[PDB]
C-alpha cells in the first residue's frame, strides 16, 4: 500500500508579485504606481511570509522594485554632476 | 564606407594605460587611484575601460581540481606494496625473472641489477605463460617505511633512473630467501620518502601508525575534489554598495564625486541578470571570468530508471581456459599410450574459469557515491575511527573526512522516479564538482595551487559603466578586496582563512580604448553632450531596495513592517530565502564571522531555496488586504502551495496553487488570461520561472 | 585550418619606409603583436598569452567589437569559422626545473604509476609489481612542488584578419581606406614580414 | 507555433519520442585497444613461504621470520573487454 | 553486427519504435505520476475542438 | 478553460518504471543465496 | 547562409569536426571512489566440507 508524495524545485529564480492591477507587465511604471491613492498620501505596509521550517538561520530577502536613476551633466571640461533618484525609498 | 567625419588622420593611440597615482594596500583591501585623462576631441565610452591586475595566488592544500588518485589508480583500493615489518616479517612480489643469484645480487644478463633502480618494478614477465623462475627479483619496502596503500602512493625518485630510495647515497640492502640453501629469491629493500599527496585511509586496523601484519589490509579511499577559483564575472573582487569604501569618479574640476553609492543597492547581482537578459549566459568568455556557476540536472532532480543489466559480464583466464589438467594420448577396445604425443598434455574439462560482475550497476552505484551520497547533509555522516579528523566542520579535513554510508544513496533508492531527495533540497547545488563554470574558471588559471594571475575586471556600477565620458581630467579610484572567502570561490565552500588560501595583488593598470574619432566630428558631439538637454541617464537594471530579515532556526512566521511612507511609482515585489551562514555581512569592509566560500546567492543569483514558502499575506494602512477585490481564490493571501489537505486548488501535478502558478504566469510572460503554454524561449531565460519550475511525484509505502 | 596559434607577429610597409597602419594606433605601433613571450605578460589578455592589440582587432574585424566594450558577439555572427568560436584560451602549471631542489629528469623508461597493473612500454599484459609511483610530481596538497605556469591559445578553423579600414571595422565592402586618393593616383610596393 | 522538445506538466505535454541511435544503428565498434583486468585484494594472489638465508655457503638468517609469503612473476589477474561489454 | 555501418535493421523498420523504454516523452509522463502502481492522479485537460 | 479531474489509477501488475532488480543487483545472476534441500 | 551542423546526403553536406575533448584534454579525473569487484559464479568461491 503506498501514499503519494507531492513538491516542486524552482532554483535560480525570484518569486514576483507585481503591483500592477492584473500583474501584467504593462509598462515599467505600473498603473497601481500611478495611482493618485498613493500619491497624494502615504501608508504603511506589512507583509507576513509563512516559510518551511529550516534547523538552521536564514534571511528572508525581499527585493522592493522602484525605480534607480541618475542623469548626468558634463557642463565644461572635466566635470561631471549627477542627480540621483530612487523612488519609492529614496535616499 | 564613408570617407569623411568618421575616422581621424592624425595620430591617435588606440589603446591608453594610465598607472596608479597612488596606491593604499591595507589589511584586507588594496586602493588605487588613477587620473583618466580625456583628451581633446575625444571621446570615451567607460564599458571600453577595465582593471588589469596583477598578482600571485596561492589556492592552499585544500585544492583537489579532480576526483580519484594520480597514484596506482589502477591498483586494488587495500592492495599494499611489497613491505616488511617487525613483530621482520616480509609480503612481496618477485616479478623479474633472472639467470642466477649470487652475493652481488640478481644476474640480468656477468651483469647483475643495479640496485639504485633495478630491478624496476613496472617490468615482469612478457607472456602469461611463463614458467616458474628459478630465480626472482623485486624491490621492498624496508620496515622503517610507514605502510600505505600501493593505491595514493607516491614517492618521489631520488635518482635520474627513477631509483626512490631515500639518499644518505642510496641506500639499497640486499635480502636473499630460499624454501644446498641456494637463494631463489632476491629483494632489494630500501626506504623511500613516502606520501599520499591525494588520498586519505577509508580503513585503519587500529590506532597508532605502527607497521604491522594487520596494517597489510589498510583501505586507500581518494580525496574530495575541490576547486577554487576566482567568481562568475569577478565577483567580490570590487567593493560595490559598501559606504566606507565607495568608488570615485570626479573630475579634477569638480572636486564632487560622481558615484554615490548605497548598502541598499546590489550591483553583482543586478549585473547577474542584466547579463543574462542581453545574451546567452550558457557561452564562457574567458576576459571576465565569464561562466556562470550551474549544476548537473540529473544530480540535482535523481530520476532512477535502473540500469540495463540484462546480460551477465564476466572476466576471464588470461590464457582463457584457468584450470587444466595433465594427459597421455593413448589409441585404439584394448587403447595403449600413442608415443606420438607428449606425455603431459594440459586440457581443461567444462567450461573456462570464470568470475562475474554487473558493470552498469556498478557504474550508476559510483555516479549516486560521488555525486549525492558524499555531499549529504553532515548530520547523516560519522566520524572515522582510528583517523584524526579536524574539530572544525567548516574545514577540508572535515569535510573531506567524514564518512558516509553508500547505503543512504545507493542504486534502488526510489527506482523508477524523478525525484530529488528530500535531504538534498535545502542543499546549495552549485557547491558541487559538477559545477561547470566553477570548473572552467578553477582550470582558467590552471592545475596547481600556486598561481600566477593576470586578470581584466570590469566596472559595473550602473552610473558609470556605460557613460560617454567627454573631455577633461577625472580621478577614478576604486577599492579592491583581500579576503579569500570574497574574491576566491571553492566547489566545498570550506573556510579558505582557514585553510590556507592567500592573495596579493602585485600591480593594477587602467586600461581604456578610445574611437579614433575625426576631430570636427568629435568637437561637435561634445559641444550637443554638453547641454543639460542632452544630459545622459540611465537605471540600475535590477531597480530594487534591498532588504534582509532573519528567521531564526525552526521559526515559521516572518512579519515586517515598513513605516508609513510614499509608494508612488512602486513597481512591486520580489523574494527568496537565503541561508544566513552564505550570505557575508556588506555592512562592513571584512566579515570576522564570514567562514563560507561557496556561491553566495544574493550577490550571484544562485538561489535555490525558492520551494521553502507556503503563503504570503500584504497588507496596507493594518487593514487593506492587497490586492484584495476578491481576486484570487483564496482573497486574503497569497498562496504559494497547499498541502494534501487542498489538492483541489493545486496545479501542474504538483503542491502549487492554480492561484500561484498564474500569477508567476503573467508576472512573467503575460500569459494568464487566453491560455496556459510554454512561453518564447527567448523571454523565457536562464533565471526564469518556467525554465526552472520542476514538479515532482513519488509514492512511499504507507 | 589548425595553425593560426603559430604566428607571433606581423609587420607591414608600404613603399619601404612607411608603415602601416602606424599612426601610432597600437600599443606597438610598429608591428602587429600576436602574442607575447611571459616576457611582457603586461599587454596580453583573456587570460592568455594574446595580446591586447591582437584581440582588439579581431574583435573588430570579426564584430565591430572593441570601441565599446567587450562581449559575447551574437551567435549568429560568430559562425563555426569565426574567431571568438574557435578562441581556446589555456593554462597549467609544471615543475620549477631550476627553483625545485629535489628535482629528477625521468624519461618514460624509468617512470613507473600502476606497475605491477599495466603492460611496459606498450598496450601488451600487465606486468611488474605494486609500487609507490614516482610520477607525476604533485603540484596540489602540502607537499605541492615549486611550479612554473604556461599560458597559451588555440583557434582553429579561422583565419586571422587585418581590414583595410582606418579603424578596422566593417562599414562597408568598398573600405574607407580602399577609396583614398593616396592609393588610386599612385602605385606602391608592398612588405609584408 | 513552439518547440515541442520542452516539456510542460499541466498538459502531459512531453512528446512520444525515440533514441535516434537505437533506431538506426550507427556500429563503428568499441575503443579496446587496451586490456582491463581485475586483481587479487592483496594485489598479489598466489604467493608461497620461504625463509630468509645469508651468506658459497648460506645459511638461515634468524633476524627474519621463518614463513614469509613472496610471490614470484607477475601478479594473479582475470581478464574483460569492458568496451565491448558496455556495447 | 553490420559493422562499420550506419543502418536500421531490417527486421526493425517496420516495428513502432515509439513503444521502447527509451521514450523520453512516456517516460517523462510515466514518472509524472510517479513510481509505484497505485496513483491518486490530479490532471488539468484542455479542450482541443 | 481546463477539466479539473481527479480519481485514482491503478497502473496494474506489469508497470515497471525500470531496467535491472531493486534487489541484490551486483550478484552474479547464477549464485544462490545460503539453502538447504533434501535429497 | 546556414547551419553547417546538419547533414545532407545529396551534396556529400557534411562538415570535417573533431571532439573537442579530444583536441583539449579536461582532466578532471575519474569518479572512483567505490571498489569494484567481480564474484564467483557461485556467489562464494573456495568452501570446505
Amino acid at each position: 500500500d503506498s501514499i503519494t508524495q507531492k513538491k516542486f524545485l524552482c532554483d535560480r529564480t525570484l518569486w514576483r508579485i507585481p503591483f500592477s492591477s492584473n500583474f501584467m507587465s504593462m509598462g515599467a511604471l505600473t498603473d497601481l504606481g500611478q495611482n493618485l491613492l498613493y500619491a497624494n498620501s502615504a501608508h504603511a505596509l506589512d507583509m507576513t511570509f509563512e516559510v518551511d521550517p529550516m534547523d538552521e538561520p536564514t534571511l528572508l530577502y525581499v527585493l522592493f522594485e522602484v525605480f534607480d536613476v541618475v542623469r548626468v551633466h558634463q557642463p565644461h571640461r572635466g566635470v561631471i554632476e549627477t542627480v540621483y533618484l530612487r523612488t519609492p525609498f529614496s535616499a | 564606407a564613408p570617407t569623411h567625419d568618421v575616422t581621424t588622420d592624425r595620430s591617435q593611440r588606440l589603446t591608453l594605460r594610465f598607472i596608479p597615482v597612488d596606491r593604499e594596500d591595507t589589511a584586507y583591501s588594496y586602493k588605487a587611484r588613477f587620473t583618466l585623462a580625456v583628451g581633446d576631441n575625444r571621446v570615451l565610452d567607460m564599458a571600453s575601460t577595465y582593471f588589469d591586475i596583477r598578482g600571485v595566488l596561492d589556492r592552499g592544500p585544500t585544492f583537489k581540481p579532480y576526483s580519484g588518485t594520480a597514484y596506482n589508480a589502477l591498483a586494488p583500493k587495500g592492495a599494499p606494496n611489497s613491505c616488511e615489518w617487525e613483530q621482520t616479517h616480509v609480503y612481496a612480489q618477485a616479478p623479474l625473472s633472472g639467470e642466477t643469484i649470487t652475493k652481488s645480487g640478481l644476474q640480468i644478463g656477468p651483469v647483475y641489477a643495479d640496485p639504485s633502480y633495478q630491478p624496476e618494478p613496472q617490468i615482469g614477465e612478457s607472456q602469461w605463460n611463463e614458467a616458474d623462475a628459478n630465480a626472482a627479483g623485486g624491490r621492498v619496502l624496508k620496515k622503517t617505511t610507514p605502510m600505505k596503500p600501493c593505491y595514493g602512493s607516491y614517492a618521489r625518485p631520488t635518482n635520474p633512473f627513477g631509483g626512490q630510495s631515500v639518499l644518505v647515497l642510496p641506500k639499497v640492502d640486499l635480502q636473499f630467501f630460499s624454501n644446498a640453501t641456494k637463494p631463489k629469491v632476491v629483494l632489494y629493500s630500501e626506504d623511500v620518502n613516502m606520501e599520499t599527496p591525494d588520498t586519505h585511509l577509508s580503513y585503519k586496523p587500529g590506532k597508532g601508525d605502527e607497521n604491522s601484519k594487520a596494517m597489510l589490509g589498510q583501505q586507500s579511499m581518494p580525496n574530495r575534489p575541490n576547486y577554487i577559483a576566482f567568481r562568475d564575472n569577478f565577483i567580490g573582487l570590487m567593493y560595490y554598495n559598501s559606504t566606507g569604501n565607495m568608488g570615485v569618479l570626479a573630475g579634477q574640476a569638480s572636486q564632487l564625486n560622481a558615484v554615490v553609492d548605497l548598502q541598499d543597492r546590489n550591483t553583482e547581482l543586478s549585473y547577474q541578470l542584466l547579463l543574462d537578459s542581453i545574451g546567452d549566459r550558457t557561452r564562457y568568455f574567458s576576459m571576465w571570468n565569464q561562466a556562470v556557476d550551474s549544476y548537473d540536472p540529473d544530480v540535482r532532480i535523481i530520476e532512477n530508471h535502473g540500469t540495463e543489466d540484462e546480460l551477465p559480464n564476466y572476466c576471464f583466464p588470461l590464457g582463457g581456459i584457468g584450470v587444466t589438467d595433465t594427459y597421455q594420448a593413448i589409441k585404439a577396445t584394448t587403447w595403449t599410450k600413442d608415443e606420438t604425443f607428449a606425455t603431459r598434455n594440459e586440457i581443461g574439462v567444462g567450461n573456462n574459469f570464470a568470475m562475474e560482475i554487473n558493470l552498469n550497476a556498478n557504474l550508476w552505484r559510483n555516479f549516486l557515491y560521488s555525486n549525492i551520497a558524499l555531499y549529504l547533509p553532515d548530520k547523516l555522516k560519522y566520524n572515522p575511527t582510528n583517523v584524526e579528523i579536524s574539530d572544525n566542520p567548516n574545514t577540508y579535513d572535515y569535510m573531506n573526512k567524514r564518512v558516509v554510508a553508500p547505503g543512504l544513496v545507493d542504486c534502488y533508492i526510489n527506482l523508477g522516479a524523478r525525484w530529488s531527495l528530500d535531504y538534498m533540497d535545502n542543499v546549495n547545488p552549485f557547491n558541487h564538482h559538477r559545477n561547470a563554470g566553477l570548473r572552467y574558471r578553477s582550470m582558467l588559471l590552471g592545475n596547481g595551487r600556486y598561481v600566477p594571475f593576470h586578470i581584466q575586471v570590469p566596472q559595473k556600477f550602473f552610473a558609470i559603466k556605460n557613460l560617454l565620458l567627454l573631455p577633461g581630467s577625472y580621478t577614478y579610484e576604486w577599492n579592491f578586496r583581500k579576503d579569500v572567502n570574497m574574491v576566491l570561490q571553492s566547489s566545498l565552500g570550506n573556510d579558505l582563512r582557514v585553510d590556507g588560501a592567500s592573495i596579493k595583488f602585485d600591480s593594477i593598470c587602467l586600461y581604456a580604448t578610445f574611437f579614433p574619432m575625426a576631430h570636427n566630428t568629435a568637437s561637435t558631439l561634445e559641444a550637443m553632450l554638453r547641454n543639460d538637454t542632452n544630459d545622459q541617464s540611465f537605471n540600475d537594471y535590477l531597480s530594487a531596495a534591498n532588504m534582509l530579515y532573519p528567521i531564526p532556526a525552526n521559526a515559521t512566521n516572518v512579519p515586517i513592517s515598513i513605516p508609513s511612507r510614499n509608494w508612488a511609482a512602486f513597481r512591486g515585489w520580489a523574494f527568496t530565502r537565503l541561508k544566513t551562514k552564505e550570505t557575508p555581512s556588506l555592512g562592513s569592509g571584512y566579515d570576522p564571522y564570514y567562514t563560507y566560500s561557496g556561491s553566495i546567492p544574493y550577490l550571484d543569483g544562485t538561489f535555490y531555496l525558492n520551494h521553502t514558502f507556503k503563503k504570503v499575506a500584504i497588507t496596507f494602512d493594518s487593514s487593506v488586504s492587497w490586492p484584495g477585490n476578491d481576486r484570487l481564490l483564496t482573497p486574503n493571501e497569497f498562496e504559494i502551495k497547499r498541502s494534501v489537505d487542498g489538492e483541489g486548488y493545486n496545479v501542474a501535478q504538483c503542491n502549487m496553487t492554480k492561484d500561484w502558478f498564474l500569477v508567476q504566469m503573467l508576472a512573467n510572460y503575460n500569459i494568464g488570461y487566453q491560455g496556459f503554454y510554454i512561453p518564447e524561449s527567448y523571454k523565457d531565460r536562464m533565471y526564469s520561472f518556467f525554465r526552472n519550475f520542476q514538479p515532482m511525484s513519488r509514492q512511499v509505502v504507507d | 585550418f589548425y595553425l593560426n596559434h603559430t604566428f607571433k607577429k606581423v609587420a607591414i610597409t608600404f613603399d619601404s619606409s612607411v608603415s602601416w597602419p602606424g599612426n601610432d594606433r597600437l600599443l606597438t605601433p610598429n608591428e602587429f603583436e600576436i602574442k607575447r613571450s611571459v616576457d611582457g605578460e603586461g599587454y596580453n589578455v583573456a587570460q592568455c598569452n594574446m595580446t591586447k592589440d591582437w584581440f582588439l582587432v579581431q574583435m573588430l574585424a570579426n564584430y565591430n567589437i572593441g570601441y565599446q566594450g567587450f562581449y559575447i558577439p551574437e551567435s549568429y555572427k560568430d559562425r563555426m569559422y569565426s574567431f571568438f568560436r574557435n578562441f581556446q584560451p589555456m593554462s597549467r602549471q609544471v615543475v620549477d626545473d631550476t627553483k625545485y631542489k629535489e628535482y629528477q629528469q625521468v624519461g618514460i623508461l624509468h617512470q613507473h604509476n600502476n606497475s605491477g597493473f599495466v603492460g611496459y612500454l606498450a598496450p601488451t599484459m600487465r606486468e611488474g609489481q605494486a609500487y609507490p609511483a614516482n610520477v607525476p610530481y604533485p603540484l596540489i596538497g602540502k607537499t605541492a612542488v615549486d611550479s612554473i605556469t604556461q599560458k597559451k591559445f588555440l583557434c582553429d578553423r579561422t583565419l586571422w584578419r587585418i581590414p583595410f579600414s582606418s579603424n578596422f571595422m566593417s562599414m562597408g565592402a568598398l573600405t574607407d581606406l580602399g577609396q583614398n586618393l593616396l592609393y588610386a593616383n599612385s602605385a606602391h610596393a608592398l612588405d609584408m614580414t
